[PDB]
């Protein structure tokens, strides 16, 4: 199966195509650089979180150590 | 005096009439995918309304 001859007024209207050009842009502009962010932000909050439990645990043990 | 045969013109009837039933009765309720949008005339962005 095949399905789709839509393009028929797309081909008989240019500036529909352009508008349809910049939308598909658009979408992936949005799409990637939101997902990507998002995935960035929540490894960075998590790295982090980490990070300052374990700095947490390396001070303790400094003070518990006194030379 | 006219000369031969009369000046006339043909059409085919039953095949106009069911042509015109078909197209009104199915054609108008395909679903939207298969429509576009018309040229040069204003028309809703919104697809629910009756425009």
């Amino acid at each position: 199966t095949a399905r789709g001859i839509v393009t028929d007024f797309a081909f008989l209207s240019p500036l529909a195509s352009s508008a349809a050009s910049r939308s598909s842009a658009r979408d992936d502009k949005l799409t990637a650089l939101l997902a990507q962010l998002d995935s960035l932000t929540r490894e960075l909050n998590v790295v982090s979180q980490q990070l300052l439990d374990l700095r947490q645990q390396v001070s303790a043990l400094k003070a518990s150590s006194p030379p | 005096i006219r000369v031969g045969n009369n000046f006339a013109m043909e059409i085919n009837l039953n095949a106009n009439l069911w042509r015109n039933f078909l197209y009104s009765n199915i054609a108008l309720y395909l679903p939207d995918k298969l429509k576009y949008s018309p040229s040069n005339v204003k028309i809703s962005d919104n697809p629910n309304t009756y425009d």
